[PDB]
């Protein structure tokens, strides 16, 4: 019908008008690296990792907020696209603290995984790293704000999904401190889910903190019983006991979020 | 040609004292059995190509010492052994007859690694 | 087309008797199948594409000396990989294991936008950027 | 290039055959074996007087493991959890907890000496070079349980061989 | 007349566990494969693995 | 799909034909096996046991599965008479070292939480 | 330091303590229970609190190559002396 | 190499093998379903199950092939394929210093007539492919077990078979004989899921399915 | 030591010197053996004309290395298909011309001397440079770089837990291990772990041919043929 | 080394060679076990100038096998040129 035709790195694929560059990519199976966009959480466009050069382009387009039109070949594996990925990834990693052996995201960190696939193999930094003072927004979630990459995914989640306005990014320039400025307390029934949305170890679950690692924890699929909603969740078991409970993908029941009590 | 070399350097394979004509009569034999297999066959065309051509100088050039580099296949005493192997193949694929299309196409995508 | 003295067998294929999985490990194993669910704090999806052959977890008791996870389930730590599910189900028939499946949770297509974050009447205007 | 190893052309002159007949009749070649072996009889042996003297080793030697600690005294291991992940025998078993201070280390570092391979991957695993193999190799025993190590046993060994391994990694960390 | 070399008195998983150990973890297996030629086995493994990775070691 | 290769047998008749003499051979071998292997079990126990493993798989329908398992069952009787196996390799079939596993529902419930 | 349990049973830094019966303790008699007398928690607590007047301090831990991966811990929380995760040394800063 | 990190490639061998790949293809359009030359100058000849004798006899005695060195025969148990087993021959040519790979799909029941007549090296190299995997080889001198224990049950290399197996031995003082029991481990295999959720190299990606 | 991407570590300083001292004195020790055994009648009569094979059967039996070179077969992996830096060095392959037990023995001792040639050449032509590839995605970063650079730490973390992901495919690589042709055939599924690895054990083919060896020979010669077949059961039994 | 001369003649004469030139064991010739610290080189791509990983992608530059013929006047060729008969040894052809 009205589905506009467009090419991706060659092969053409029709798509609904208004669809952004990403949403056309996975139609063929392309997952462009992203840090600030969640498929069910607004559109940020600040990470710039989704940046992919398009055909004939003099400038690499921000794939998240760019509506595609007729005949726009997505140059996914193109050199300058990977060049943009290389530059932007090392920029995110610039002020990041060397915490991987002590950060719980080790083994399941998006910043960790993508740097293996879409990343360099050595450093060009010769200066001192930025250090952000830690915060405290609950005994259920830890805050290590130096590991933050300011993807703003937490503040959007609170604003719409959690329905509470208590998170934001105070400061200017490199002093992009994301938090509550004043001392506040992030009590919402969906508060525990900001751990999952964060791509880095910026927020982690205190109860699970320093108890297990992603590779060793066996996963099992079960249901939530703490509420009549009956949310589909995956249970982490290792050495014969349970450590952490993660929400599953079920658009009808829980989407990908669960209540604090269930987590 | 020249003096009959004592050993071939490969135990089990001996030295044939009349090698040039044995290679001749072998090469005709494979040409002979290749008569049975019809013309459109590719195997026939391939070996009808290297038989007569390799039968050429062995008929013309009689010096087996020069015949070494004419065939670039090592010593003549095992070239005839290889010629026998080609004769064995001619007998063998006169049964095989692989000129028909595939017996079976591969069931679905049994190929296409990775899974 | 395969004429080597053809036979036809309509019996559903099974190999359980010659494979030799023991009698208490063939009928007492409720083998379930799903597409692996993506870890929810990993945006990458290069795990929700295959099928698996997981089993049901059995008793796991701590070793008396040093607190191991000593387990007598030989079949516990085996997961297979299947491209589609009809090949995955075929494996269940030939080995005759207990059966249940789970359909792929395909992503419903979320109509994203950026101008919605700055609206004039709709509340989709974001409160922070 | 290549060369033959058994092409022998025994000259059939009256000279050489006499030598060949001399070889067979008078056991000349066998006498060489006697004179050959007699030569080392009158030579010194190279038998190290163990345990009054040991074998020569190197600073990179891998032996009994021992968890080390900082000059302050705090343990190096930080629940890094890399060591068992890269260990190809799964001898390492480590579980961490919260700690009272917040420097949440592990309660368990049981490595089974009857499972480990002395791979060398252990020191390469943890960035804080917590677990290393000490140069000791005489940690033999009589009951299989003692070979099963535990967090206390390694840390005790770290406090024992601390004088040795500290100098070993001192003279070898540049290579690593 | 005939001799049957009944092998198996040292048969181990080897290849079976290699399916479950990573490439780095699988490397010590070859050292214990032809246990008299230690370094030569790893030569085969490293040459094979780097061939798949299309990566050649430095001349040193 | 239905059409398939008869690895040795067209029909279960010749499959059941195959099991017969192998059953005859396995019943003939029992007195000598126990004799030279120096066991304590009785000849009838071997017979009623050789009975046993013939039955737990006496329910297949594909003549490939039965006759492939025939060569499988073929593959121990010679492995016995040429004293290749040890004493521990045929008392293994006489599983005796274990406690008798529980049969009633109550007994499993008492032992543990495992069907 | 090290404490003593009711059964003697010198407790470890983790806090393991066999109970009254706890039949597993039979392996302990006629032998000795290995205890590391040096406890990690109380040999870092008494260590002097470093006084460095800066907002950001590297924490390589001595012998940068031979120490631990260098961190850039922040020193602004005047309530709590900022300490390296790996090192455990407590770095405090004098009066901003 | 300008880029010493990556391994240099040999194109000259690449089409030369590709030329030989088509070569054998035209002789046997009945058997050769698929020919593939990989990036690292390795050629693969995909053949039909009943081609073990013909193509191997072709490769062994041809004037332009002379592949008489049987390197190894291996199976690749792929559950997701209706033909789980994949018998893989490797051939080596002394005269042309090249290597040949041929693969045949096969089910559990479907047999493969033995290649002992072509290469007598395969005599011992089938007694374990029957052991480890369970693919039976027809008209073969002997199929005896030479890797698995005497009277061991199953085919361990099959991926439905556990790494720990099912039987564990122990000497029993009751009967003065080492006997087998169901396996119970001191510690279970702590499996690790190391497959990163983010996509690897996009070259070998499967098409949208 | 031999890891994908090079070697794990660099040699300790002066190690080339000590091995050079060993290399100088070792040729004497080889002369020691040849003096002891080569001309001794008892050794020859227990070894000469024993376990002989023809070239064709030896090649068809899947044999490799000395098992072929002893029977006069003109083949060697280092020369025909030079892997690594074996092309930039010359060595004389000791091809025998009898195929019996004795020919292989002389073939081995000459291979000892020809091995000593390789030590001498690589010693005088040892180049400088790094010990592993300059790619952290397959080679762990240097310990010094580990503790100062983030990308080193990430790559070190993911390499020691997940490991490098190898592109999918199949490869049977071949090297001339002093036993024979020790080849490893592995299939990569595209993950960070191997999918299936089959190893070409030279002893396997050789032990397979042990039947044809023992035909027409003494029982006290089955030990002799077993000895020269360079069989170690860790290799033949996988 | 310790060994007096009269013993040395006995060893030398019995073995038919001089042995004090080179001995099985070791002596002062070995390098001391406290060698100075090394200064290992840096990688070829260690430069902080243009060094983008977009250039070196050994793992990523790999390509699935090339399709040449699929089920779904001619010349005769060989997979490689036939081997060349190598000449005898120049140093010592006949041992
Ligand atoms: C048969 C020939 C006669 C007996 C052996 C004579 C002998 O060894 O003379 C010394 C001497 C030792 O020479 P070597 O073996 O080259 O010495 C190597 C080191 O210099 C050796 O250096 P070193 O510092 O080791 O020398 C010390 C050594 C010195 O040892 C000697 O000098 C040996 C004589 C006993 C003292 O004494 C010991 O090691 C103390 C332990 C003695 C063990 C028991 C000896 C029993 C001797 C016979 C008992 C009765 C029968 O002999 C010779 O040089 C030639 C043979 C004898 C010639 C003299 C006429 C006969
Ligand atoms: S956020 Fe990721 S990269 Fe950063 S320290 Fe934590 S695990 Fe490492
Ligand atoms: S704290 Fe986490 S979720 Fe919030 S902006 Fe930083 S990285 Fe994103
Ligand atoms: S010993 Fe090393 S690898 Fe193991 S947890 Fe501690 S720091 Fe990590
Ligand atoms: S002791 Fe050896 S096998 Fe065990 S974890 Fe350490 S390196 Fe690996
Ligand atoms: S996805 Fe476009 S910037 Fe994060
Ligand atoms: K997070
Ligand atoms: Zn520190």
């Amino acid at each position: 019908s009205n589905l506009i035709e467009v090419f991706v790195d060659g092969q053409s694929v029709m798509v609904e008008p208004g669809t952004t560059v990403l949403q056309a990519c996975e139609k063929v199976g392309m997952q462009i690296p992203r840090f600030c966009y969640h498929e069910r959480l607004s559109v940020a466009g600040n990470c710039r990792m989704c940046l992919v050069e398009i055909e004939k382009a003099p400038k690499v387009v921000a794939a998240c907020a760019m509506p595609v039109m007729k005949g726009w070949n997505i140059l996914t594996n193109s050199e300058k696209s990977k060049k943009a990925r290389e530059g932007v990834m090392e920029f995110l990693l610039a002020n990041h603290p060397l915490d991987c052996p002590i950060c719980d995201q080790g083994g399941e960190c998006d910043l960790q995984d993508q740097s293996m696939m879409f990343g360099s193999d050595r450093s060009r930094f010769l200066e001192g790293k930025r250090a952000v003072e830690d915060k405290n927004i609950g005994p259920l979630v830890k805050t290590i704000m130096t590991r933050c990459i300011q993807c703003t995914r937490c503040i959007r989640f609170a604003s719409e999904i959690a329905g509470v306005d208590d998170l934001g990014t105070t400061g200017r320039g490199n002093d992009m401190q994301v938090g509550t400025y004043i001392e506040k307390m992030f009590m919402s029934e969906l508060s525990g889910n900001i751990i999952d949305i964060c791509p880095v170890g910026a927020l982690t679950s205190k109860p699970y903190a320093f108890t297990a690692r992603p590779w060793e924890t066996r996963k099992t699929e079960s249901i939530d019983v703490m509420d009549a909603v009956g949310s589909n969740i995956v249970v982490s078991t290792r050495t014969g006991e349970v450590m952490r409970i993660l929400p599953r993908m079920h658009e009808d029941i829980n989407e990908e979020w669960i209540s604090d009590k269930t987590r | 040609a020249g003096l009959l070399k004592k050993t071939t350097g490969l135990v089990g394979l001996a030295v044939c004292e009349t090698p040039h004509e044995r290679l001749k009569i072998l090469y005709t034999k494979i040409l002979d059995v290749l008569g049975q297999i019809p013309k459109n066959a590719a195997y026939r065309k391939y070996t009808e190509q290297i038989t007569n051509e390799k039968l050429g100088m062995v008929k013309a050039e009689p010096d087996v010492k020069k015949l070494e580099e004419q065939l670039q296949g090592g010593q003549i005493e095992e070239v005839i052994l290889q010629a026998e192997n080609e004769l064995s193949l001619a007998r063998k694929m006169l049964r095989w007859k692989p000129w028909e299309p595939l017996v079976e196409e591969p069931p679905a995508n049994q190929w296409k690694w990775p899974i | 087309t395969q004429d080597t003295q053809l036979i036809a067998v309509d019996e559903k294929l099974d190999i359980t008797t010659l494979t030799g999985v023991p009698e208490e490990h063939i009928k007492t194993r409720k083998v379930r199948i799903f597409v692996p669910a993506r870890n929810n704090m990993q945006s990458g999806v290069n795990n929700t594409k295959k099928w698996k052959m997981e089993f049901d977890t059995r008793e796991r008791w701590e070793n008396p000396l040093m607190g191991w996870s000593s387990t007598a389930d030989p079949l516990s730590n085996l997961v297979l990989t299947f491209s589609t599910k009809e090949d995955a189900v075929a494996f269940a028939e030939k080995n005759g294991w207990s059966f249940d499946v789970e359909e792929r949770k395909v992503p419903k297509p979320k109509s994203k936008s950026y101008g919605a974050n700055f609206s004039w009447n709709k509340r989709t205007r974001v409160s922070t950027k | 290039t290549y060369k033959f190893v058994n092409m022998r052309e025994p000259s059939m002159d009256m000279k050489s055959v006499t030598d060949r007949a001399a070889q067979t009749l008078l056991w000349t070649e066998l006498v060489r074996g006697l004179g050959m072996t007699l030569s080392y009889l009158f030579r010194e042996p190279a038998t190290i007087n163990y345990p009054f003297e040991k074998g020569p080793l190197s600073p990179r030697f891998r032996g009994e493991h021992a968890l080390r600690r900082y000059p302050s005294g705090e343990e190096r291991c930080i629940a890094c959890k890399l060591c068992e992940a890269v260990c190809p025998a799964q001898a390492i078993t480590i579980e961490a907890e919260p700690r009272a201070d917040g420097s949440r280390r592990t309660t368990r570092y049981d490595i089974d000496m009857t499972k480990c391979i002395y791979c060398g991957f252990c020191q390469e695993a943890c960035p804080v070079d917590a677990i290393v193999e000490g140069p000791n190799f005489e940690f033999s025993t009589e009951t299989h349980e003692e070979l099963l190590y535990n967090k206390e046993k390694l840390l005790n060994n770290g406090d024992k061989w601390e004088a040795e391994i500290a100098a070993n990694i001192q003279a070898d960390y540049l290579y690593r | 007349r005939k001799c049957d070399p009944h092998i198996g008195l040292l048969h181990r998983g080897t290849e079976k566990l290699i399916e479950y150990k990573t490439y780095l973890q699988a490397l010590p297996y070859f050292d214990r494969l032809d246990y008299v030629s230690m370094m030569c086995n790893e030569q085969a493994y490293s040459l094979a693995v780097e061939k798949l990775l299309n990566i050649q070691p430095p001349p040193r | 799909g239905t059409s398939v290769k008869p690895i040795f047998s067209r029909d279960m008749n010749e499959a059941k034909r195959r099991v017969r003499e192998l059953y005859r051979a396995w019943y003939r071998e029992v007195p000598n096996t126990v004799h030279l292997f120096q066991l304590d079990i009785s000849v009838k126990q071997g017979r009623d046991k050789v009975r046993e493993m013939f039955m737990k798989n006496a329910h297949v329908t594909d003549p490939r599965v039965v006759d492939l398992l025939v060569i499988k069952g073929k593959m121990e009787l010679e492995e016995t008479i040429n004293v290749w196996k040890q004493r521990t390799h045929i008392m293994r079939f006489f599983h005796e070292t274990e406690a008798p596993r529980p049969t009633d529902f109550l007994s499993k419930f008492y032992v543990g939480h495992d069907p | 330091g090290v404490r003593t349990s009711p059964t003697g049973e010198k407790v470890t830094h983790t806090g393991q303590a066999y109970d009254d019966g706890d039949y597993r303790r039979v392996r302990f008699s006629d032998r000795q229970k290995e205890v590391n007398e040096n406890f990690a928690i109380d040999l870092i607590a008494e260590q002097p609190v470093s006084e460095v007047g800066s907002r950001v301090i590297s924490c390589d831990g001595g012998g940068g190559a031979l120490g631990h991966p260098r961190v850039y811990i922040n020193l602004d929380k005047e309530t709590k002396t900022g300490t390296c995760g790996y090192c455990g040394l407590q770095f405090r800063q004098p009066h901003h | 190499d300008t880029r010493p990190t990556i391994r240099p490639r040999n194109d000259v061998v690449h089409k030369q093998l590709s030329a030989f790949g088509q070569y054998v293809a035209e002789i046997l359009p009945k058997y050769v379903q698929q020919v593939q030359v990989s990036c690292f100058n390795e050629l693969e000849i995909f053949i039909h199950p009943d081609g073990v004798i013909p193509v191997l006899t072709f490769l062994r005695d041809h004037t332009n092939a002379q592949f008489k060195s049987l390197a190894d025969l291996t199976a690749v148990d792929v559950p997701t394929r209706q033909n789980r087993f994949e018998i893989v021959y490797n051939l080596l040519s002394l005269r042309f210093n090249s290597q040949i790979r041929v693969k045949t799909y096969t089910d559990e029941l479907t047999p493969i007539e033995s290649s002992v007549t072509v290469y007598k090296a395969a005599n011992w190299y089938e007694r374990e492919i029957w052991d480890m995997f369970g693919v039976f080889f027809a008209n073969h001198p002997d199929l005896r077990r030479i890797l698995t224990g005497y009277g061991f049950e199953g085919h361990p290399f099959r991926k439905d078979f556990p790494l720990s197996g099912y039987v564990e031995l122990r000497y029993d003082d009751e009967v003065k004989r080492v006997v087998a029991e169901p396996v119970e481990l001191a510690q279970e295999f702590r499996k690790f899921d190391l497959n990163s959720p983010w996509e690897a190299f996009p070259a070998y990606r499967q098409p949208p399915e | 030591y031999i890891r994908p991407g090079g070697v794990h570590q660099d040699l300790p300083l002066g190690l080339l010197d000590d091995i050079y001292e060993f290399s100088k004195n070792f040729s004497f020790r080889i002369d020691e053996l040849e003096e002891m055994l080569t001309n001794n009648r008892i050794w020859r009569n227990r070894t000469v004309d024993i376990g002989v094979v023809t070239a064709e059967d030896a090649l068809n039996y899947g044999f490799s290395g000395v098992m072929l070179r002893g029977s006069g077969i003109q083949w060697d992996l280092r020369k025909t298909q030079p892997y690594d830096v074996y092309d930039q060095v010359e060595f004389d392959v000791p091809i025998g011309s009898r195929g019996d037990c004795y020919d292989r023995y002389l073939c081995r001792v000459e291979e000892m001397r020809q091995s000593l040639r390789i030590i001498s050449q690589c010693l005088n032509k040892m180049p400088p440079g790094e010990i592993k590839v300059d790619d952290a995605k397959v080679s762990p970063p240097k310990r010094a770089e580990m503790k100062t650079s983030m990308e080193s730490l990430i790559h070190h973390f993911k390499l020691y837990t997940e490991g490098y992901q190898v592109p999918p495919g199949a490869t049977y690589t071949a090297i001339e291990a002093p036993k024979g042709e020790f080849g490893v055939y592995l299939v990569s599924d595209g993950s960070s772990r191997p999918y299936r690895c089959k190893i070409k054990a030279p002893g396997f083919a050789h032990l397979a041919g042990l039947d044809k060896m023992s035909k027409g020979h003494m029982l006290a010669d089955v030990v002799a043929i077993i000895g020269t077949q360079d069989i170690v059961f860790g290799e033949v039994d996988r | 080394a310790s060994a007096t001369r009269v013993i040395q003649l006995l060893r030398n004469w019995a073995s038919g060679r001089d042995l004090q030139a080179k001995l099985q064991l070791r002596y002062q010739e070995i390098s001391k076990r406290t060698q100075p610290p090394p200064k290992l080189p840096v990688g070829p791509s260690h430069k902080l100038s243009n060094n983008y990983y977009c250039t070196r992608d050994g793992r990523r530059e790999a390509m699935p096998p090339s399709i040449v013929m699929s089920s779904q006047e001619k010349k005769a060729v060989t997979p490689a040129p036939p081997i060349k008969r190598w000449e005898l040894s120049k140093d010592q052809p006949y041992l």
